[PDB]
């Protein structure tokens, strides 16, 4: 197993970041890897062996040290705003199968002032639908959120459910000429009318926003955009 | 009539600070033909004979660019066996491969090799049919599982009976 | 020219 | 040693597909791996071959006779072999970036197209409404908006498992006063039959 940590990480720039990789398949080679859209997965640094790190196709801005076999970590001592991406490590044994570890997802700000937790709003089958097809349909909306660092889950009468769900695959731009933008990002979750006009089914759509931390420091008046989790719900309609 | 090409490689892991060694010689017919030393000044397969002058940069980049990865393989996998063999690292120890073919006078493959060898002991080695493997003590036996997963006997059997014997009668045309 | 070995002890 | 795959690639659900990938300065010291990575994972390990063809649950690898070319070929491909997959060389100790690999679409295969937009309402008051387009077949494209207030998001399939039923859907939304569920979908080509309500 290929282990990382953290999962997820918010940070200004300018700031310390550290990636941790453990691997315990007792494989020699190890790599950092990063995932950006338009680049596909592109090499940082790998290593052969304890105290062994060599240099990769994008390196510029990461050190790394292997301090074991299992351990292998990526250091961003200056963090900025081009290494947010998505991180992988992977282990293999010499030129074998490479097996990779979950990923971290970093986002590094220039400015912590343009944070905002998302608004979520939940929108009811229509019973055009319901009549039409015998089928309902769900539709959530996450709303105003910066840094684009979500996910979306649906949950059924308590627990969480992907038959009849798709989501969006990246969010959009609701100010496309801003680089400064924040972000919207549509759901669907589809169940029989049957099971729609159950009043006693609940239904929730629920956004894990990442953003500030307790120890990141606010002073505007607006709440402060901690990471967070902003639901929003609906029960089943007899008519 | 017959001829032959041989592959010699040995890597030998130094006195407590600095990385092994690699060295590999080659032999056509029973001369050496081209030679890689890791601890040369700009390390690079040289010519050992005069009629190997006639191959372009291109050939001497790409082989030496082979000898790189065979010099980190060999680096990794001394590691290894300092583990299979419960052994104290910064110590010194040897590891020796050889490799090559025999064709006969139809011009075709009569005998195939690949063997390795660890501090003068016999490690793991192809046995004839190219197939099957003879491992000598019981860390060998752990390898041979291994190389009996993924397929290596295949992986040097298509060296051997392909270009193995395309390049040797290369290199004799080049006499 | 050269064999690598590739594959692992 | 680098491979060349094309980009991306559509497929149906049902059909077999044949991902190839170009690598014609191969070596005799590199095997072809094949590499799967769905979306929000990192990649995991599909087949690799020398020079037979090879094959396994997975997926089959035919591989050229001069190795030179190589095809990842998925039988009967479902929703869930949307994916990147990345063809690369591995071997002579090269450790290189993995590159884009090839973008896997898989559309469902709606033989029941029954094509409709509908409005649906806040589940807490008020004023705010979506416009859902769905049940369209996979042939139907949708299209951005050209008003920069109005947001339309693409085509998105769902899968009711138990009920063995497969939709496409796209949503579009706004609070521009002018903006009705009749007018969301406008710059789309929509099928002629779109059911209205109201």
């Amino acid at each position: 197993a290929v282990t990382q940590s953290p999962r997820n990480k918010v940070t200004v720039t300018g700031g310390n970041v550290t990636l941790s990789c453990r691997q315990t398949n007792s494989h020699n080679y190890m790599y950092w890897y990063r995932q950006d859209t338009g680049h596909g997965l592109r090499l940082i640094h790998y290593s052969y062996g304890a105290g062994n790190l060599q240099i990769g196709d994008v390196p510029d801005g990461y050190k790394a040290t292997r301090t074991t076999q299992e351990d292998f970590f990526l250091l961003l001592e200056l963090a900025s705003p081009s290494q947010t991406s998505l991180y992988f490590c992977a282990s293999s044994d010499g030129d074998y199968e490479q097996y990779f570890g979950p990923g971290t997802r970093l986002t590094v700000l220039e400015d912590l002032k343009n944070v905002f937790p998302p608004e979520v709003a939940v929108f009811e089958p229509s019973e055009a639908e319901i009549s039409h097809t015998q089928k309902a349909t769900l539709v959530c909306l996450a709303t105003g959120f910066y840094p684009d660092h979500v996910e979306l889950s649906w949950w059924v009468n308590g627990k969480e459910v992907h038959s009849g769900v798709c989501t969006d695959p990246q969010p959009l731009k609701e100010q496309p000429a801003l680089n400064d933008s924040r972000y919207a990002l549509s759901s669907r979750l589809r169940v029989s009318a049957t099971f729609w006009q159950n009043p006693r089914n609940h239904f929730r759509c629920q956004v894990q926003f990442y953003g500030l931390s307790e120890n990141d420091e606010w002073t505007q008046d607006r709440a402060k955009p901690v990471t967070q989790i902003v639901s929003a719900e609906a029960w089943g309609r007899a008519d | 009539g017959p001829h032959s090409m041989r592959y010699y490689e040995t890597a030998t892991s130094r006195r407590g600070l600095g990385e092994p060694r690699y060295t590999s010689v080659g032999y056509v017919d029973d001369k050496e033909f081209v030679r890689f030393d890791s601890d040369a000044e700009n390390p690079r397969y040289e010519p050992q004979v005069p009629w190997m002058e006639q191959e372009g940069p291109e050939y001497w980049e790409r082989i030496t660019q082979i000898a790189k990865g065979q010099e980190q393989w060999f680096r990794v996998n001394l590691r290894t066996l300092l583990g299979y063999y419960n052994q104290s690292a910064g110590g010194t120890h040897t590891l020796q491969r050889m490799y090559g073919c025999d064709v006969g006078s139809d011009g075709r493959l009569l005998r195939g090799y690949e063997q390795f060898a660890y501090d003068g002991c016999d490690y793991i080695a192809l046995n004839e049919d190219l197939r099957t493997w003879t491992a000598a003590d019981m860390a060998a036996q752990i390898t041979r599982r291994k190389w009996e997963q993924a397929g290596a006997a295949e992986y040097y059997r298509a060296y051997l009976e392909g270009e193995c014997v395309e390049w040797l009668h290369r290199y004799l045309k080049n006499g | 020219s050269p064999s690598y070995a590739y594959h692992q002890f | 040693a680098k491979t060349t795959q094309p980009d991306s690639m559509e497929s149906t659900e049902g059909e077999t597909v044949h991902l190839p990938c170009s690598h014609a300065t191969i070596s005799g010291n590199e095997y072809i791996y094949w590499y799967r990575q769905v979306p929000l994972q990192g990649p995991e390990y599909v087949t690799h071959g020398l020079q037979q063809n090879t094959t396994n649950s997975m997926a089959f690898l035919a591989i050229a006779s001069d190795r030179k070319s190589s095809t990842l070929i998925l039988t009967h491909v479902s929703l869930r072999d949307a994916a990147v997959y990345h063809c690369i060389l591995q071997g002579t100790g090269s450790k290189l970036s993995f590159g884009k690999g090839a973008k896997l679409t898989v559309s469902p295969d709606i033989q029941n197209p029954d094509p409709a937009v509908y409005q649906l309402r806040d589940s807490k008051s008020s004023d705010k409404s979506v416009c859902l387009f769905t049940d369209f077949d996979s042939q139907t494209n949708v299209s951005q908006s050209k008003d920069s207030d109005v947001y339309i998001t693409d085509k998105c399939v769902l899968d009711m498992r138990s009920m063995d039923f497969k939709s496409n859907s796209a949503v579009a939304w706004s609070n521009k006063s002018d903006f009705a569920c009749a007018n969301a979908f406008n710059n789309s080509i929509i099928p002629e039959d779109t059911f209205f309500p109201s």
